[PDB]
């Protein structure tokens, strides 16, 4: 018995807006960080499950 | 909102029912006493398909529990789950079948009906709008194929544009248990193609295969065996309580998987399967789910589907996924195995998916299929029955009870009907 | 200066009477023990008692003591005048011979006393208003003999029945075919207008427009009390277009027996779905009309119509109704009688409806309610005619009525009337 | 050589929730079509 | 104001009526000594119906006990609630009918009725305004089933206009108790029929199939069948006791009820009613009570329903409900059974709601109908009395007490033409 297995698809029509307009990230950051990104797909399910 | 109500008959269709509300329950966190202590909200929306609402604020069940003998209902009502029921709608007899079919459809069955087709009507005159009916049953019984063949033949009269399911456990000659299985089996053959809309055969031979090598567990009982038939019979309905991206109830199913009105007997399969040891070494995605979906083992029934030809076959997808990847799937096994699919009609495969996965699962996948390999069982009973027919051996208590050796003449040649012309279809070319 | 007196008579008639007596009260903001915290609107239906109190001009009357008791000990106690609840001790019995003959004639001699001890205290009255459900025993038992009674003392005052006829195919008594018909020749002679109120129709506006599946009778009684107010709000009320009681029957009455009419109201709609839509007075109009929302269990296309007396209350403007009354005529499905041209007779006022607290109704700029004289009245007769005529083909249920004083060959005289007031209808419908 | 129910189980027990009116009565439980208004407008006139 | 006065007589009546008594005090909260401890003020509003007040505060039931044997009056002075009755109302013989109904309306009644019909007009005088009569007897018993008839025939003589109700229990041909039986069911039959204005009837037989089957109780007794009776008396004067939204009173109920002057003759029934075991699995709606209403097993008599066409029924509900769905649920069973009705009155079902259900449940139903199905007692009294009446058995007794043989004769043609004329109407088509 999971709470986020419940999760439905037409809740994926309009919902909020995760990042706020005031703190937008410049492009200059957003392509130097993309290490940690690829970074944190590859590892997130072998470090939180597969332990 | 169009419910449906569920009658079990018969030794073998008590065991099935019993498990069959054990799972549901669970999957709508009822707990024994029948009071809702569920987690979403999704688990309330549609509760009313399934059971009804009491003063007092518990449910119970529509359904209706059906014996000769009271030996099997004092048993299911002792052990968990057991309180649900409503106690007014146990309706038993005190001399039982004994594997007799005429006694449980002429003379036993014929005064004992009418009180139990009481509470049927009951049951469905309360229900806002009726959907169908579901039956579990066995056709190797007195009391199993007796007065759940007589059942349907009258509720079709009342209810003649109703949706009626039946799920069959049908013999099998390497799993042998009765020595008068032929004669009463080829009987309700007869009369269940007249009336009934799905049916849907089941094997404990395939069974005990796919619990010994496929879910690879040493000693298995009846209880796993009638685990994994509620499995799959909650998976045929499981779009019509939850959302999803395509909605297909039961009436759906029907219209896209019966071509021909005779044609209406399917087999089933669940997946994915795994033993408890290699679980982990596997991965949960839809190339996989499909590729056990059409493993020749992992059919609920002896027949080989290899065999034959495909006519008609349909997927209920459990999950979230891509419907791109769903049809992808589909339309490739199709043109890579061209030869066991029937090709003057084109695109013979359904696809409904749904949003809600069982409990304890991430994806899981219901297959039925309408084949022609069906007509392997229908051509092993009918050798069964003649070979013995023909010295007239065990005949006398059939015809001992007001029945002639007429019908049994009749009921052979209707079976041979069915089979020759089930053949046919697969010979036919465009 | 302008008065009307409400007689209650029967259990259909109290029942509606006490609920509009509340909304009378909330209109004015008279408390229920009769005392007003903090202009003399209220002078058509309460007269001061010269310190204080204001009483209602009505006058409840009943054979059976349950129902008025009920008021008596209720919290209205306090309200009406103690000796203007008049009650028997043997009730009617569902027996029209039983509340003409038997006993409603020792009953009668107290109500007139009391009506007269009321019309003195009046200067400038009106008419009557007077509240009966036509399938019951003493609601037309004591009903014929009121209107009788009244039409020899008083003469000329317009006297205005609320009658609620019965159901086409739903019921409660199984011998009110008799005793409706008994009353129906009573009424045709002795009222100026009769309206149709019969429940089934009301059960379907709750049903529709309110979504009450599970009505009780007091949702019935509060959308009627709405009517009535209406009606009268012209005369308590400043307005641009006023009308008058005695501006009824001049211009809804084409002909001295054609009198039944049926009424329509709207809007009819809850607090929460009012948010969605803006309630113009072009639609409000146009749902006035929708054969669904008539008070009386009849389809208007089946016939012509004759007059259209409809009234609004809010703040409508008097151009917006000439506006939507033109796109009325317009409208093919809509059809008047040749010999009437114009057909409307158009009221405004300024005084927009209140609601009751707790109440099902939700408050609003603009309401419209109609009263309309229509050839497509003639199937209620005909359909109670035929049941009448299927009992007593064998004489039914007779022996009760013979044997309370009444002659048997009276349901002749009852039958005969209502199969002359059909011709008329099919008479004056045809073209000329 | 008869529990307590000998004729009382005509009304027994009924706990205070039975017993309590049907679960409305000339209302709409329905979300849409109730009649309670948010507590943003206790009254307003519900027109334009 | 409309009150009502109660007289019993007979063995069986004196049993019904005390717990009638019973029922009837606990529903007014009125302790066994007479002193009031009611919780509502509804239960002292209308208390005069039942009820006289005396000198101290305490109330005394307005009945009248007689009967030609005192062993079952001392039993019910010593029972419980038997300080409730004034002493002086006690009236009986000292000698007794023997089960014989010449003993009981010729030779001892007549002698003893003086006292009983002095007391009776005692209590019709000092009321404000008589309501009417009923009273409680069976017709198997001589005693009762004579000293009844006559003191109707009497009150009806000096009381014309008011109104008589009998609950009367009825012979039944699988439960018999007395050998000449029939002879005094016949004969009061003939004298009731002339002067009743209602009748009911109950059966022994009836009584404990709906305890056994609908109740499920092990050992039912008089006392279990006391109190069925008994709430089913009182449903008929809720209405009048309490307010309603459609008050309706014994003379509405017979006007509504009896389209004939002679077809008077009526079976009751209650509801809801069920187990110990289904109690918390019921719910408690319209739809359900009216289904238990016209139940066939729910019904106090014998005769069954689908033998016969119903000319008219009424059903009076306790309790707060909608009118709406009362009048929908009468039309749509009035429109499903429309064979089982008769076609040339049209609406024949009467509807009452009252606001005060019975005290533990929060809705009841009391049912009364006047059915064609009812003939069938008559006709099995009347072949049992043509039966012995052909060979004079047991005659000697009724000939030696200033009876004659003139008299069975024309209580035989009273009663075949009663049935004749009352199945007339059943096939009788419009
Ligand atoms: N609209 C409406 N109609 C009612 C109401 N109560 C009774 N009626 C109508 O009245 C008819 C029966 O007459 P009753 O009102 O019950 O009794 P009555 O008018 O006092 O006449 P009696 O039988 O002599 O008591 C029914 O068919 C109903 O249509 C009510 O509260 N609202
Ligand atoms: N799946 C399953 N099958 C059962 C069970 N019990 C009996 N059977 C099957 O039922 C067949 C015998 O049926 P039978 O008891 O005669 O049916 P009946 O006449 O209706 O009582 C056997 O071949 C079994 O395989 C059970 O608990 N589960
Ligand atoms: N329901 C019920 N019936 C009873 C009771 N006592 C006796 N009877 C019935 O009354 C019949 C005999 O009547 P009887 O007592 O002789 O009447 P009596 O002569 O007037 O006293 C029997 O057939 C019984 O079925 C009782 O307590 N309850
Ligand atoms: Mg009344």
């Amino acid at each position: 018995g999971c709470k986020a297995m419940y999760q439905t698809t037409n809740n994926d029509y309009g919902q909020p807006f995760l990042q706020d307009n005031k703190t937008v990230p410049t492009y200059n950051e957003l392509v130097e960080a993309q290490t940690e990104v690829t970074r944190a797909e590859k590892q997130l399910k072998n470090k939180t499950v597969a332990t | 909102m169009r419910e449906i109500v569920h009658i079990q008959g018969g030794q073998c269709g008590n065991q099935i029912g019993a498990k069959f509300w054990e799972v549901i329950s669970d999957e709508h966190g009822i707990d024994p006493t029948g009071t809702y202590h569920g987690d979403s909200d999704l688990q309330l929306e549609r509760i009313n398909v399934y059971y009804n609402e009491a003063t007092g604020g518990r449910y119970v069940p529509r359904a209706i529990l059906m014996d000769l003998e009271p030996g099997t209902m004092d048993s299911v009502r002792a052990g968990p789950f057991g309180q649900l029921f409503r106690p007014d709608n146990f309706v038993f007899g005190q001399t039982g079948a004994g594997n007799n079919w005429a006694k449980g459809h002429y003379t036993e069955g014929a005064e004992l009906i009418d009180s139990v087709l009481d509470v049927v009507r009951k049951e469905a005159e309360g229900c806002d709008c009726l959907q169908g009916f579901q039956i579990t049953h066995s056709l190797g019984g007195g009391t199993g194929s007796g007065m759940g063949t007589l059942l349907i033949s009258k509720v079709r009269e009342e209810y003649p544009d109703r949706i009626m399911e039946t799920f069959s456990v049908v013999p099998s000659p390497k799993v042998s248990d009765t020595v008068v299985e032929p004669y009463n089996a080829t009987l309700s053959v007869h009369q269940l193609v007249e009336n009934a809309d799905e049916c849907m055969v089941i094997d404990n031979e395939a069974l005990y295969d796919i619990c010994f090598r496929t879910l690879k567990l040493t000693t298995p009982t009846y209880g796993d065996l009638n685990h994994l038939v509620s499995a799959a019979m909650s998976g045929v309905t499981c779009c019509l309580r939850f959302p999803g991206q395509l909605n297909s109830d039961l009436r759906k199913l029907a219209v896209n998987l019966i071509p021909f009105p005779r044609l209406h007997f399917f087999m089933i399969g669940f997946a994915p399967l795994t033993s408890r040891g290699s679980q982990q070494y596997r991965a949960l995605t839809v190339p996989e789910l499909t590729q056990q979906m059409f493993d020749a083992k992992n059919m609920m029934c002896a027949a080989d589907p290899r065999h034959g030809r495909y006519l008609t076959a349909s997927a209920l997808f459990r999950g979230r996924m891509s419907t791109k990847e769903v049809d992808e799937q589909m339309l490739n096994v199709q043109n890579k195995n061209s030869s066991y699919f029937v090709e003057w009609i084109p695109n013979n495969i359904k696809s409904s998916i749904c949003d809600i996965p069982p409990k304890g699962l991430k994806m899981a996948v219901t297959f039925v299929g309408n084949s022609t390999a069906i007509q392997e069982m229908f051509k092993r009973v009918a050798e069964q029955f003649t070979a013995m027919f023909r010295r007239k051996a065990f005949l006398h208590w059939y015809t001992g009870e007001g029945m002639d050796e007429m019908e049994f003449t009749e009921a052979e040649s209707n079976m041979n009907d069915l089979v020759s012309e089930y053949q046919q279809y697969q010979d036919a070319t465009a | 200066m302008r008065e009307v007196i409400s007689i209650h008579v029967g259990q259909g008639g109290i029942q509606v009477g006490n609920a509009c007596w509340e909304l009378f009260c909330l209109e004015h903001g008279i408390q229920p023990d009769g005392q007003m915290p903090s202009d003399d609107a209220f002078n058509t239906f309460f007269s001061e008692t010269g310190a204080g109190k204001h009483v209602p001009r009505a006058v409840f009357l009943d054979l059976e003591p349950t129902v008025i008791d009920e008021v008596r000990t209720g919290t209205y106690r306090q309200l009406f005048h103690p000796e203007q609840l008049i009650s028997g001790k043997e009730d009617a019995a569902n027996n029209f011979a039983r509340g003409h003959y038997t006993i409603g004639k020792e009953i009668v001699d107290l109500c007139l006393d009391r009506i007269r001890k009321l019309a003195d205290n009046c200067t400038g009255l009106q008419g009557f208003l007077v509240f009966n459900s036509v399938g019951g025993g003493t609601g037309s038992g004591l009903g014929s003999l009121l209107l009788e009674r009244l039409s020899v003392d008083y003469g000329k005052k317009s006297k205005l029945g609320f009658t609620i006829y019965p159901s086409p195919q739903v019921s409660t008594a199984v011998v009110e075919p008799y005793n409706s018909i008994l009353s129906t020749h009573s009424l045709l002679e002795h009222t100026d207008v009769a309206v149709m109120l019969d429940n089934e129709a009301i059960y379907d506006i709750c049903r529709r427009n309110l979504d009450i599946e599970r009505p009780t009778y007091t949702n019935l009684n509060r959308l009627i009390a709405q009517v009535i107010s209406s009606l009268t709000a012209s005369l308590r009320f400043d307005g641009a277009l006023n009308v008058d009681i005695t501006e009824f029957q001049t211009n809804l009455v084409p002909y001295p027996r054609i009198h039944f009419m049926l009424s329509s109201y709207a809007p009819i709609i809850s607090a929460e779905k009012a948010y969605h839509e803006q309630l113009s007075v072009a639609e409000i109009t146009n749902s006035a009309f929708e054969p669904a929302n008539m008070m009386a269990k009849c389809d208007p296309r089946h016939g012509k119509y004759m007059a259209c007396s409809m009234m609004y209350r809010g703040d409508v403007v008097p151009k917006d109704v000439n506006a939507s009354i033109a796109t009325i005529k317009t409208k093919r499905t809509i059809q008047f009688v040749d010999w009437c041209p114009t057909g409307f007779k158009v009221g405004i006022n300024y005084q927009p409806p209140t609601v009751v607290p707790g109440g099902d109704l939700a408050k609003v700029m603009r309401a419209v309610c109609m009263i309309s004289n229509s050839t497509a009245i003639a199937e209620v007769f005909s359909r109670l005619d035929h049941k009448f005529d299927l009992m007593y083909a064998k004489r039914a249920f007779v022996h009760w009525y013979v044997g309370e004083g009444m002659e048997e060959g009276e349901f002749s005289e009852a039958r005969e009337d209502l199969a002359a007031l059909e011709k008329d209808y099919e008479e004056v419908g045809i073209e000329t | 050589a008869d529990e307590w129910n000998a004729g009382k189980c005509i009304s027994g027990e009924a706990t205070l929730k039975e017993v309590q009116t049907d679960k409305d009565l000339g209302k709409t439980n329905r979300f849409g079509f109730r009649n309670i208004t948010k507590d943003g407008d206790e009254n307003r006139v519900f027109g334009v």
